[PDB]
């Protein structure tokens, strides 16, 4: 019964090219193109104009009314991620100063208990634990509660300041507390924040990083314990909206990294903590070079470990800087490889790690420190940590590495059925010890799934990886329904590790694969830079739909069997991909979906633009205009069939702005052909990430699982039949 | 890791 909300339209004519008075970057087109825009109103950068919220909650009303068949099925699959998830819980612990540190989750509870005990002491024991921050008491009478780190202050650790975002737009307040004092109250809030703490050498002050009014990192401030925050004194400003300020601590917490990075280029300076908490003189590492990106693990104070993709080192290089001569990079650690590519470093005291891919699979490789001097050797070479399986997932752990002179580092390990194991591992032998096993109930077994690798070919033969899984119960013999996956952008590859999120589907019978296409890093980082990206961006796209027509081509599925979901650059995917084939799916899941592309992209008053010049191009720019213009799903919406379609999205969503999904839902409604049914699930209290509060994240999942499984005619689970 |  229900009908879909009718949009208003508005006239409003859209600029591409030269603005008086705005950045447009370096070269825009002169006299500029104007595009017609009429959904343009629906933008409201303060998310309170009455007809904006009147018409996102006609939208939300239809939502509910059309899900209302599916409530069962949503209760049922609900029912399932609480099974596939522990009521009590506790993260993988590990050491820093006189404790062990981890979270805990607790039956009924929504939100993370952050927790110690001694070093001498088992983590969990209660009568030994310590609560630092209940997340729980944080979120008290508030719809939404983000609670991003929570730090305690050196050398004592009885301060703790925690960041913690209440609406979703990722903008962050300070807060302390002292543990050994739970009711003094202390003063001192730092607002505007990114959420990221570091204090300095001691509990007097930290650093911050703040926002500017398009909400890009641009500053990095010292805020001294018990002064106004109008008092803390800015240490850095990066005033080229291409680039974003970061600040991280060595690991060896005596030196400061503050930068600059943007997608082409990065700049790095060092902060030393050895001289006081006046001490406020960056030194340079390398001045900016576009083109030029690097990243700086110090190893002690001496030594610059860079990673960096100088000189044509594509897959990238690994050097070592004296800290005296920090742009001297002609001392080569390990050169570049067509086979190997490094995409991360953690340097310890006595040993370094590498995170990286190589043959289409993440690996770990390790270097140990010469045992004479103590200082990293060329002719030592990367080790790689060898693992047994065909597909699998390996990440390392920094965020569980704290202590400089640990003689481990922490890896976690999974595949598409087999839940997640962190270990410490010695980089000297790579022995191993497992630290935390994931426990998955509901009668969840690994043994139960097939997981396989496949090939697609694109249009221009490069052959696609797909990583697949499925029930082995399930009949093989013909086609069966499917859930195909797919991200594509900013170098990020998919990767087959676990998730309960596809359970409900190979419970059900359904195959899920992952489309490796081109965007991603899987196969190195060409996959991504030359694979897709500014002019080649539309391989994304193209190696995603040679993925599903080869699903159909080997019978492992048909069109009318066959979902296809992505989420925020993998909601341009299915934008792009719904206008090009829709032919090719019954359903689709498009969340937090990036696909206002020309009108987003020409303007930099909208949070991230200025900095995606460099992922997708600037369509204020000849250059770029009609090839973005070519893919942009909101401006190749057209009259012809498109599948069943759910949306979801936040009011708040600082990265992907509410207005897109609105305005492209309207217009496939105003121009599609077909009667399939097209779906705007709001959420006014969230961003980009839905709830942080874990029950209404897993009843927010189940929605979308219970709209494909319902348009693919498999609600009935295999084990139930 | 500022992405969409
Ligand atoms: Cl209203
Ligand atoms: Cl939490
Ligand atoms: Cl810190
Ligand atoms: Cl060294
Ligand atoms: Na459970
Ligand atoms: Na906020």
């Amino acid at each position: 019964s229900a009908q879909p909300p009718i949009a208003a339209k508005k006239p409003h004519r859209v600029t591409l090219g030269y603005v008086e008075g705005e950045d447009r970057g370096p070269n825009p087109m002169n006299p500029p193109r104007y595009r017609e825009d009429p959904y343009f109103w629906m933008r409201d950068d303060d998310r309170k104009d009455p007809a904006v919220i009147e018409h996102l909650n006609k939208e939300k009303v239809y939502f509910q009314a059309r899900s209302a068949d599916i409530a069962q099925l949503r209760d049922d699959i609900y029912a399932e991620h609480i099974s596939h998830i522990n009521e009590d819980d506790m993260s993988a612990p590990y050491v820093y100063g006189k404790y062990r540190y981890y979270t805990r989750e607790v039956k009924g509870k929504p939100y993370k208990i952050y927790c110690r005990v001694f070093t001498d002491k088992e983590p969990g024991d209660v009568a030994a634990e310590e609560v630092i921050i209940d997340v729980n008491q944080v979120a008290e009478g508030k719809a939404f509660c983000d609670v991003m780190e929570v730090k305690p202050a050196p050398p004592e650790h009885d301060l703790v300041a925690f960041s913690v975002d209440m609406s979703g737009n990722e903008v962050y307040t300070i807060e302390f507390k002292r543990i050994s004092d739970p009711s003094q109250t202390i003063a001192d809030k730092v607002s505007g924040t990114n959420g990221e703490i570091v204090w300095g050498p001691d509990h007097t002050s930290l650093f911050y990083v703040t926002k500017d009014e398009t909400l890009r990192e641009n500053k990095v401030w010292r805020h001294v314990m018990g002064k106004l925050q109008s008092e803390d004194v800015c240490l850095y400003e990066e005033h080229n909206p291409l680039f974003s300020a970061f600040m991280y601590k060595a690991a060896d917490t005596n030196t400061l990294c503050i930068g600059s990075q943007s997608p082409e280029t990065a700049e790095v300076h060092l902060l030393d903590l050895r001289k006081g908490n006046a001490h406020n003189t960056l030194e340079i590492v390398r001045p900016r070079e576009k083109g030029v990106r690097y990243d700086v693990q110090m190893h002690g104070t001496s030594h610059l470990v860079i990673l960096t993709n100088e000189g044509g080192a594509v897959n990238h290089k690994l050097l070592i800087a004296p800290r005296g001569q920090p742009s001297d990079w002609s001392h080569v650690l390990v050169d570049h490889s067509e086979d190997v590519f490094m995409e991360s470093i953690a340097v310890r005291s006595n040993y370094l790690v590498v995170a990286g891919r190589r043959a289409g699979l993440t690996r770990i490789w390790t270097m140990m420190a010469d045992s004479q001097d103590g200082v990293f050797k060329a002719g030592t070479g990367l080790r790689e940590v060898v693992m047994e399986e065909p597909i699998f997932t390996v990440h390392l752990v920094e965020s569980q590495m704290l202590e400089y002179e640990e003689p481990t580092f922490r890896m976690e390990y999974s595949s598409l059925a087999t839940p997640n194991t962190w270990f410490d591992v010695s980089p000297q032998d790579h022995s191993r010890t497992a630290v935390k096993v994931r426990e998955v109930g509901g009668g969840f077994d690994a043994a139960n799934y097939k997981v396989e690798r496949r090939f697609a070919t694109a249009p221009d033969q490069t052959k696609i990886p797909l990583s697949v899984v499925y029930h082995k119960d399930l009949d093989m013999s013909q086609p069966q329904p499917c859930m195909l996956y797919g991200y594509g952008s900013y170098g990020l590859s998919m990767d087959p590790q676990f998730s309960i999120q596809h359970l409900p589907y190979c419970d059900r019978g359904m195959i899920f694969a992952i489309a490796h296409i081109r965007g991603g890093s899987e196969l190195g980082r060409a996959w991504y830079e030359i694979g897709a990206k500014y002019l080649t961006k539309r391989n994304t796209f193209s190696d995603f739909i040679a993925a599903a027509e080869f699903l159909v081509n080997a019978k492992l599925t048909t069109p009318s069997q066959l979902a296809c979901e992505g989420r925020s650059a993998g909601g341009l995917l299915m934008g792009a991909v719904l206008n090009m084939r829709p032919d090719l799916f019954k359903v689709a899941l498009a969340g937090v979906p990036f696909v206002d592309v020309m009108t987003t992209m020409c303007d930099p008053s909208i949070p991230l633009t200025t900095g995606e010049w460099e992922e997708w191009g600037n369509p204020n720019e000849y250059k770029y205009y009609d090839y973005m213009l070519s893919y942009s799903p909101m401006d190749n919406v057209r009259a012809q069939e498109y599948p069943n379609i759910m949306v979801q999205c936040g009011l708040h969503d600082p990265r992907v702005a509410y207005w897109e999904p609105a305005k492209w839902v309207s217009k496939l409604r105003e121009c599609k052909t077909d009667n399939n049914e097209i779906l705007l699930n709001i959420d006014m209290e969230s961003g980009h990430f839905s709830a942080k509060d874990r029950y209404k994240f897993w009843k927010e999942s189940a929605i979308q699982q219970a709209f494909v499984c319902k348009h693919l005619k498999s609600t009935v689970r295999l084990l139930v039949r | 890791f500022r992405v969409r």
